[PDB]
Parts: structure tokens; C-alpha cells; sequence
RNA sequence: GACGGGGCAUUGUAAGUGGCAGAGUGACGAUCCACUGAGAUCCAGCCCCGUCGCAUUCGU
RNA sequence: CAAGGUGAACAGCCUCUGGCCAAUGGAACAAUGUAGGCAAGGGAAGUCGGCAAAACGGAUCCGUAACUUCGGGAAAAGGAUUGGCUCUGAGGACCGAC
RNA sequence: AGGAGGGCGCGGCGGCCGCUGCAAAACCCGGGGCGCGAGCCCGGGCGGAGCGGCCGUCGGUGCAGAUCUUGGUGGUAGUAGCAAAUAUUCAAAUGAGAACUUUGAAGGCCGAAGAGGAGAAAGGUUCCAUGUGAACGGCACUUGCACAUGGGUAAGCCGAUC
């Protein structure tokens, strides 16, 4: 018979099997589509959560109560320094799909983005790469690397960078092995995209020439993991009356005698968490730079002298030295986990999108506890 | 005494023989087929460890509801395997017996091999259980035979 | 090698979270660990005074952290783990010291 | 060396619990050899056999109490 | 790495010494005040840096 | 047979004499259990049903309805207080205890 | 369903004809055949003392079932499980072997209508000493309420008895 009252069936099936994600760095899954007129640019970056904060601002948006009001809003905060180029790699077309084409890596690749060949480096004679910088010595060599460019501008329908993170930067993480992705070069000509990525080589990509203030991002990363699950947690299903014999955490009815057998749309215990992601229309509020004024918490109306960094540290995280971005709202996994940005791929023509970011206020309070001061010398100020 | 496979070289081997062990026969198969044609020092060392809880034997067949380790994966990918403390003690007494043996014809103990390692089924032992409302219900034991050859080639 | 030190265990954090009836009991353990490591020796003996001060407020409050002194001696080598003596103003500015 | 004889013999000749009888950690051979009471009593004149004395249990705070 | 130092955080002002502070009683005496936002704890899954250490396989 | 303290008390809780650590051990803290807790705001909307739980609780003072077989109901209901310290008064025997 | 005929096989008895320590019966074999078939004949092995065929006659005479009887054996399965009564730790000794035995120290529990000290029923040697092959003490044991060898219960007044 029906089903006395209706509801809503509890969890999604679009993001099935909630099992855990094969790989650890968030993948993308579709570049934003090339526009050949823009100028050549990169598509996605790499980045480390390093924490939450809340920040203050006045809004700007007319027929919303909120206008001319000031708003508290929790932000993250995204590590990343700049990228070095280590490579190429080239795409063609084919009735099964796109086909990796060929690819030239630089004469000079750091350990850290070598140590992402080995499962054990220290036990290895770290011959990684090692002959294959022979070609930039002799001339023979130095003509394969010609003819294999000038294979990818004239066959190439798809060019990608070969780019890896400077890991190193942030000792928190406590990592020596760089992380390695493909970034696609969304601009001009094949030939303009080949002889832009080739003069990137062993050199560093900040993030600024990525992304820009106020611009809706794509977030791509694995989620915190939580192990074995049940039904409740894992799904969000109803408890049963406290008279339950056996337990009440369970579904009570998995299913009807026909068809006999468990379907797949019935929710079950297993892993909850560690599962890819990818989230989209994240604001970046803000760009810290290194070496700049705009590295500072400090905004227009406070003048305050401070650094980004909450006080006593970014809880499990550390000091944030290098370049960072401020974003809008949660992010993806945990503290140390590595993110994967990217540009949005639909057209960001709305107000949300198209709002001006003015800080007012950016807390620096320790997150460590319920925070009073600003900063350490307010603290001792305060104390005597 | 005839044992189930002839050295095929007698005069350049050792046999040790152990009727009715008390150690569980499941256990001690496993052990037995994870040297098979080991070397004796290989072997010896090999269950030391296992006894040492630094190598584990792999649990092939009779292996419903073992555990996984990763001290096992090579050899045996998924990790199913245990260390059997007993029957590998067991197996080391049966080694030194043979290998003493060996000594005694003059042979090496270097370049000494396993060249037959069985275990068979003893008869087994009768103890009791006592289950709800008042019934009885067997509670058995399982013992083994073991015979062991070693050969220099 | 004959060699005789003063180190501090910090046993607060190595016995966080830990179940009551287990806590003076792992205490010990942890301290065979620590000697373990320490000077590298697979036999350590713990001394009966140290036993006495690990368990002299029961099986739940262990000190959070102990001087010991422990001397690595030959049969072959085994640690001994005694208790060492305290300066006046506690443990701090105290790190791991060579005695004699 | 087990001495689960002299313990008993010794609680029953010093006439306190077994829990009050100290038997010498240093004299365990020379306790063991002993196989009667006499001998047992040798141990006592000795003194590897000792009667502990009772856990105290004062009546300071009753007495302290009681006065206020 | 082990300690240690600093940062950060929680609780709420330690022991001890001193006080012509203290209902009163015949030296006692809850408590109060000063040293003293003190003392204690703080990664075990927090942040940053003077003392001591450091066997089994695989050939496309 | 049957001790000390708290207390009205052979209640519960702690201790002395005496007796015991015998209940397979080790590693780790997933789901679901079992036993035991807490939970903002609401307060039975849950359920056949307040099932289960929570709230009440000792002592002292005040105060206590209908109905009634005049004995009860009644600890009805409803209020207030309770620590520590320093004292003060009263209650005795031939110096003492509450 | 049912009836009948002709055959195959098992065990005796009366007869006849044989075999076998130069290896009978039984059992085993990817050995070779005969018969539509029930079955039979031979070969190789094991085994070590009896056996067969033909005629007649006789019978406790042929199994896949009966939640069939008795015995043996699997999968389940090295799985379910060994979680009440707060609790152990250190050093030493003994021993082939010690988380479990003994000593000392420490930390805890029973809390005196007890996990203490003694009796009536009931049991019958479990009591004590020494020793230890296995079994048993649902892990283990050097250890015992196990096992083996010895020892031990005294009354005119305590009881029965009246
Ligand atoms: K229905
Ligand atoms: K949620
Ligand atoms: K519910
Ligand atoms: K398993
Ligand atoms: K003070
Ligand atoms: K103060
Ligand atoms: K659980
Ligand atoms: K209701
Ligand atoms: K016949
Ligand atoms: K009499
Ligand atoms: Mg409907
Ligand atoms: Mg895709
Ligand atoms: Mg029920
Ligand atoms: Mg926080
Ligand atoms: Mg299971
Ligand atoms: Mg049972
Ligand atoms: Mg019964
Ligand atoms: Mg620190
Ligand atoms: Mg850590
Ligand atoms: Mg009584
Ligand atoms: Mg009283
Ligand atoms: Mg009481
Ligand atoms: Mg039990
Ligand atoms: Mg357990
Ligand atoms: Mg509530
Ligand atoms: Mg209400
Ligand atoms: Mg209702
Ligand atoms: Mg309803
Ligand atoms: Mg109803
Ligand atoms: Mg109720
Ligand atoms: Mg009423
Ligand atoms: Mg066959
Ligand atoms: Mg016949
Ligand atoms: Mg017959
Ligand atoms: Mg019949
Ligand atoms: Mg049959
Ligand atoms: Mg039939
Ligand atoms: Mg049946
Ligand atoms: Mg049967
Ligand atoms: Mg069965
Ligand atoms: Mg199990
Ligand atoms: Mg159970
Ligand atoms: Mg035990
Ligand atoms: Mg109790
Ligand atoms: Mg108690
Ligand atoms: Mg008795
Ligand atoms: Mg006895
Ligand atoms: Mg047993
Ligand atoms: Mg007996
Ligand atoms: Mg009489």
C-alpha cells in the first residue's frame, strides 16, 4: 500500500557512492571553455586552508535592508604562493576523446617536486629526471625539445601547464613533497598558449596573476573524513522511539518484499566524509600580498597594525607568510588540507557577483579561546 | 617409520616426525605451506619472527574471519594473516630435531632445505560445554601429525 | 656504552585521555617506552621507588611530570630507571643532563 | 620456593592474621628449611619472623570533633 | 626527536610570610588585606625557536 | 558473634581487626548495542497510553480545604529557614553529660 | 497400477568336480575384456589361511529414502564466543618455560545482618605432608578441592544414649 504521509527522501543520489575519494588533491573535472580572443592566462591555482575569521564591512545594495549597514561575515583564509612551471603537456582530439599529445618538462625540477615521484626518496639514488636534463647540454638534444613544441603548436588543440607548489613556504605543514597539477592556458593560439607556457618555465606564478578581488571562484578539495557511519549521521534518517528493541539508529524498513533485494536508494552504514567536492561561487574578499600593504588585517577605518595571522597562531595551521586570499564562507576539508581553485565556468553577471568589497574591520582575536585582544602588544598593554 | 614422501636422496637428508601435538591442525597447516621449500636457516628465522610478531604467516584456506595486518602483503595482497605462536614453537622443535639429525650423518647445516613438510589430523580429545536450559554440547580439540624432511639438494 | 642521564617525562600528554583503572598502570609502560627510546635498550628495569611515586596518589593522578635518571649498564645492555633528585624552583629551565 | 607453609605456621604462632606476617626477603632459604612450629618459633627469637604492627586508625578528628 | 623557553588559552589571586584588620572570649579566633590578574594547567590532534640524544621482492 | 566516623539509624558512604585482588590476557576507541549522564528555546505538540525520565524528598517554624463512619483526611495544600566561626542563656549530681 | 515368464546375485544342507603358503578369503586399482542388463571373467597390488564352480533342495537371501536404527564424518568454522561482582603495579627468587607460583614493597576492595570467625543438615577424605608422565582445573601453571604415596579424628564431665 502508499505510503500513509509524504516526504522528502533523506540525502542526495547525485553524489553517490559515499564511499572515500581515490585521490587526496582535488581534481578538475572541466576547465572553463577557451576563449581564443582573451589573452593567455592560467585557470586554476593551488592553495592550503589555513583558518577561519570574521570580518566586518558596510553593504552596498540597494532595496535590501542590509543597505548602507555594516555585516559580520566568516571568511577563510587560502595560503598561496606562487606556482612554478615545470612542464608542458599537449592535447589533441579523437573520436574517443582527448588524448595526451606529448610533453616537455624543464631543465631544472626542485627535490621537493621530485620527491613526488618516489614513495621513499631517502632510500632512493633520486635518479628521477636526471638524463632527461642531458637534452638542455648537447644540440641534438636541444632539438627534440624545438621539435616537440612545434609538434604541440601544430597538432595541439588543448595546452596545459605542468605547474607544483612550493611547499616548503609553509613549515606548518610540516610536508617536503610538492604537490603537482595540470593548469590549462585559457588564451589566444595554440602557438600563443605554447610560447606562453614555455617562457614560464622555472619561474614562479603568483596568484594575482590567476584570480582578481572580488571575483566568484570554484573550490575543489576531498572533505574531512569521519570513518564508518550510521544511518542517522551518515544520512540524516529520523531515530526511532526509545522503546526500540535492538536499537533505535537504524531505517527501520530497507526495502518491501518485492522486488527482492536491497536497492540502491536505501540508506545504509558505511564511510561518512573524505569524499570530493567541488563548490562553486566562493567571493574572494580580499588578496594578501607579501610585501605589500595590503598583506596586513588592517583596512581603510582601522589602522591598526597587525598581520593576518590570528593571535598564538592559526589553531593547528601556523603563521601565514606567503600570499593568501580571503574568501566568503566555509571552504572544503580541514586545516593543512590542499585546495584546488578554479575559475568559474559560467558568466558571473549578477550583483553578488559583480559587488565591490570594502573591508571595515578584520578580527585577530586567538581562535584558541574566547579572544579579547587585537594583538600581542594590546595584551601587555593591558596587563602592565 | 614411512613417512608420506621418500627424500629421493636419503643418504643427504634428515627427517623429524611428532605424532598427536596438541596444537590446533588448522594453524599449524598454515604454517607448514608458508615454508615449503625453505632453506633452513630462512626458515628458522622466519618463524622467530613470527613468533616475534615481526612477520606474519599467510592464512590462504581455513582463513574465514582473519584479520588484515600488512605485515603479510607481499606474497598474500589482501592481508589475511595471523601469527600462530603455538604452531609455529611447535615447527621450530621439529626443526632442531632434524637438523641435529642432519649433524649426526655429518651433513651441513648450511645449504639445508625443507624438502617435506605435512601435517596430518590426530585423533581428537573430548572436553565438555554447557549451553542455556540445560543441555551439553562438545568441546573438541583438534591435534595434528607433522612430518618433516630436510634434503641438501 | 656506560652512560647515566636525568631526563624529564612529561606524562600529562602521554596519558591524556586515558581510561582511570589504567592510568598508573600505563604510566609504567609509558616510562619503559621512553627508557626504550632514550638509550636504546630493549630491558629496562624500573626501580621500586619509582613505582612508589608513579602510584603514591593512587590509580588515577599520576604527576604530570617526573624526573627520572637512567643509567644504561652492561650485563648485553640494560636501562636502569630510578627517580632523580628535584632542584629548588621545580622543573624549569631543567633539560636533559649528564650525571658524572 | 614457595612459602605458604611457614606463612601459615607463623600467622598460627604469633596469633595475628596472615596479612600481619613479615617472613625475611633475604632469608627465603633459611625460612623454607624450617618444617614445624619449633623451628618457626626459632625464626621469631631470630627475627626473619616479625609481626607487623596494626594500620593505624586514629581517633584524632573524634576527639577534635567532639570538642567543638 | 626529548626537555626547556616564549606565544596563545582556561580557572580566578596559590603555598608561605606579614598585618595596631577581625564578632568575641580567656593567648585563641571564621574571615579580611598585602606581596598577588597571582598560582596551576596548556597538545595529548595549538603556534614559534638554552640542555641532551639519534628483512621480503620485482625485468617491460 | 559482630568495632570507629557521619547520621534518628544493623540506611547509604569511608575506615580498623580478619580476609582478599579469583573471575583469560594484550592493542585500539568504527558503526550498531548494553549500562550510565548532560543538553539552548519550547514543554506531552510524542504515544493506545507521560511508557521511560525529570521534578519532590531530611530537619525546624508558620499554616492547612472539601468531605467524614468524628476516628480521619493530613506530611493535605501553601510558605520560610538550614554553612562556618566567636560567644551567650537555660536545663543537674555529689564535678560532670548531652 | 497390476500379473506372469526367463535369468543374475547372497548363505546353508545332500551330492559331484576342483583350488590354495610356488599364497585362499576380504580389500584397492586412469589395468583388460564378456554380457542389453542384473552380473561375470582375467591382470597388478595388499594380505597371510582358507575358498570356489555345477546338480538338487532349503532360507533371518538383494536398499537411496521410512523427521528409519546404531556408529563414524563434513560444511558451518578457526567462526559465535571467553565483557556482572571497581585493580592492579614494581623488584627479586624458582623453574626448560612466569601476566597467573612464592617473598617483599606499593595501590585498591569486602566494611563487620562481611568477600571475617564458627556450627546444624548434606558430602565423605575434599583435611596435612611429600612428589608429579598424561588427563582435568573451558587462557596458562613450576601449580591443585587433579593425580600418586604416606599420615591424621584420644572424652566418666561435649553429644548421642535417658
Ligand atoms: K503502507
Ligand atoms: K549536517
Ligand atoms: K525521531
Ligand atoms: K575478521
Ligand atoms: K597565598
Ligand atoms: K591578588
Ligand atoms: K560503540
Ligand atoms: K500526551
Ligand atoms: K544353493
Ligand atoms: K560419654
Ligand atoms: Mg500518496
Ligand atoms: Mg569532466
Ligand atoms: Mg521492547
Ligand atoms: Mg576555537
Ligand atoms: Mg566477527
Ligand atoms: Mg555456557
Ligand atoms: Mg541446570
Ligand atoms: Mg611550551
Ligand atoms: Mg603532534
Ligand atoms: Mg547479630
Ligand atoms: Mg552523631
Ligand atoms: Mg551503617
Ligand atoms: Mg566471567
Ligand atoms: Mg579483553
Ligand atoms: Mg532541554
Ligand atoms: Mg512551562
Ligand atoms: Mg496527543
Ligand atoms: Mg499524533
Ligand atoms: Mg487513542
Ligand atoms: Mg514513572
Ligand atoms: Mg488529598
Ligand atoms: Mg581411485
Ligand atoms: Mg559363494
Ligand atoms: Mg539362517
Ligand atoms: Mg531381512
Ligand atoms: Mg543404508
Ligand atoms: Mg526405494
Ligand atoms: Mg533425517
Ligand atoms: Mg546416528
Ligand atoms: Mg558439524
Ligand atoms: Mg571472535
Ligand atoms: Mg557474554
Ligand atoms: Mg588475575
Ligand atoms: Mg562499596
Ligand atoms: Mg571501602
Ligand atoms: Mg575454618
Ligand atoms: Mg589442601
Ligand atoms: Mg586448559
Ligand atoms: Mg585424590
Ligand atoms: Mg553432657
Amino acid at each position: 500500500s502508499h505510503r500513509k504521509f509524504e516526504h522528502p527522501r533523506h540525502g542526495s543520489l547525485g553524489f553517490l557512492p559515499r564511499k572515500r575519494c581515490s585521490r587526496h588533491r582535488g581534481k578538475v573535472k572541466s576547465f572553463p571553455k577557451d576563449d581564443q580572443q582573451k589573452p593567455c592566462h592560467l585557470t586554476a591555482f593551488l592553495g592550503y586552508k589555513a583558518g577561519m575569521t570574521h570580518i566586518v564591512r558596510e553593504v552596498e545594495k540597494p532595496g535590501s535592508k542590509l543597505h548602507k549597514k555594516e555585516t559580520c561575515e566568516a571568511v577563510t583564509i587560502i595560503e598561496t604562493p606562487p606556482l612554478v612551471i615545470v612542464g608542458l603537456v599537449a592535447y589533441v582530439k579523437t573520436p574517443r576523446g582527448l588524448r595526451t599529445l606529448n610533453s616537455v618538462w624543464a631543465q631544472h625540477l626542485s627535490e621537493d617536486v621530485r620527491r613526488r615521484f618516489y614513495k621513499n626518496w631517502c632510500k632512493s639514488k633520486k635518479k628521477a629526471f636526471t638524463k632527461y636534463a642531458l637534452k638542455y647540454d648537447s644540440d641534438a638534444g636541444k632539438k627534440e625539445i624545438q621539435l616537440q613544441l612545434e609538434k604541440m603548436k601544430k597538432y595541439a588543440t588543448i595546452v596545459r601547464v605542468i605547474a607544483h607548489t612550493q611547499i616548503r613556504k609553509m613549515k606548518g605543514l610540516k610536508q617536503k613533497k610538492a604537490h603537482l597539477m595540470e593548469i590549462q592556458v585559457n588564451g589566444g593560439t595554440i602557438a600563443d598558449k605554447v610560447d606562453y607556457g614555455y617562457k614560464f618555465f622555472e619561474k614562479e606564478v603568483p596568484v594575482e596573476a590567476v584570480f582578481q578581488k572580488d571575483e566568484m571562484v570554484d573550490i575543489i578539495g576531498v572533505t574531512k573524513g569521519k570513518g564508518y557511519e550510521g544511518v542517522v549521521t551518515r544520512w540524516g534518517v529520523t531515530r526511532l522511539p526509545r522503546k526500540t528493541h535492538r536499537g533505535l539508529r537504524k531505517v527501520a524498513c530497507i526495502g518491501a518484499w518485492h522486488p527482492a533485494r536491497v536497492s540502491y536508494t536505501v540508506a545504509r552504514a558505511g564511510q561518512n566524509g573524505y569524499h570530493h567536492r567541488t563548490e562553486m561561487n566562493k567571493k574572494i574578499y580580499k588578496m594578501g600580498k607579501s610585501g605589500q600593504e595590503s598583506h596586513e588585517a588592517c583596512t581603510e577605518f582601522d589602522r591598526t597594525e597587525k598581520d593576518i595571522t590570528p593571535m598564538g597562531g592559526f589553531p593547528h595551521y601556523g603563521v601565514v607568510k606567503g600570499d593568501y586570499l580571503m574568501i566568503k564562507g566555509c571552504c572544503v576539508g580541514p586545516k593543512k588540507r590542499v585546495v584546488t581553485l578554479r575559475q568559474s565556468l559560467l558568466k558571473q553577471t549578477s550583483r553578488l557577483a559583480l559587488e565591490e568589497i570594502k573591508l571595515k574591520f578584520i578580527d585577530t582575536s586567538s581562535k584558541f579561546g574566547h579572544g579579547r585582544f587585537q594583538t600581542t602588544d594590546e595584551k601587555q598593554k593591558f596587563y602592565g | 617409520v614411512k613417512y608420506s614422501t621418500d627424500p629421493a636422496n636419503p643418504t643427504k637428508s634428515a627427517k623429524a616426525m611428532g605424532r598427536d601435538l596438541r596444537v590446533h591442525f588448522k594453524n599449524t597447516r598454515e604454517t607448514a605451506f608458508a615454508l615449503r621449500k625453505m632453506s633452513l636457516n630462512k626458515a628458522k628465522r622466519y618463524l622467530e619472527d613470527v613468533l616475534a610478531h615481526k612477520q606474519a604467516i599467510p592464512f590462504r584456506r581455513y582463513c574465514r574471519g582473519v584479520g588484515r595486518t600488512a605485515q603479510v602483503k607481499n606474497r598474500q595482497p589482501n592481508g589475511q594473516g595471523r601469527w600462530p605462536a603455538k604452531s609455529a614453537k611447535f615447527v621450530l622443535d621439529l626443526l632442531k630435531n632434524a637438523e641435529s639429525n642432519a649433524e649426526v650423518k655429518g651433513l651441513d647445516v648450511d645449504a639445508l632445505y625443507i624438502s617435506h613438510i605435512q601435517v596430518n589430523q590426530a585423533q581428537k580429545q573430548r572436553r565438555r560445554t554447557y549451553r542455556a536450559h540445560g543441555r551439553i554440547n562438545p568441546y573438541m580439540s583438534n591435534p595434528c601429525h607433522i612430518e618433516l624432511i630436510l634434503s641438501e639438494k | 656504552e656506560v652512560v647515566t642521564r636525568e631526563y624529564t617525562v612529561n606524562l600529562h600528554k602521554r596519558l591524556h585521555g586515558c581510561t582511570f583503572k589504567k592510568k598508573a598502570p600505563n604510566a609504567i609502560k609509558e616510562i619503559r617506552k621512553f627508557a626504550q627510546k632514550a638509550m636504546g635498550t630493549n630491558d629496562v628495569r624500573i626501580d621500586v621507588k619509582l613505582n612508589k611515586h608513579i602510584w603514591s596518589s593512587g590509580i588515577r593522578s599520576v604527576p604530570r611530570r617526573v624526573r627520572v635518571r637512567i643509567a644504561r649498564k652492561r650485563n648485553e645492555l640494560y636501562s636502569l630507571v630510578t627517580v632523580a633528585e628535584v632542584p629548588q624552583e621545580g622543573l624549569k629551565g631543567l633539560g636533559t643532563k649528564v650525571v658524572e | 620456593v614457595s612459602l605458604k607453609l611457614q606463612k601459615r605456621l607463623a600467622s598460627s604462632v604469633l596469633k595475628c592474621g596472615k596479612g600481619k606476617v613479615w617472613l625475611d626477603p633475604n632469608e627465603v632459604n633459611e625460612i623454607s628449611m624450617a618444617n614445624s612450629r619449633q623451628n618457626i618459633r626459632k625464626l621469631v627469637k631470630d627475627g626473619f619472623i616479625i609481626r607487623k604492627p596494626q594500620k593505624i586508625h586514629s581517633r584524632s578528628r573524634a576527639r577534635r570533633a567532639h570538642e567543638a
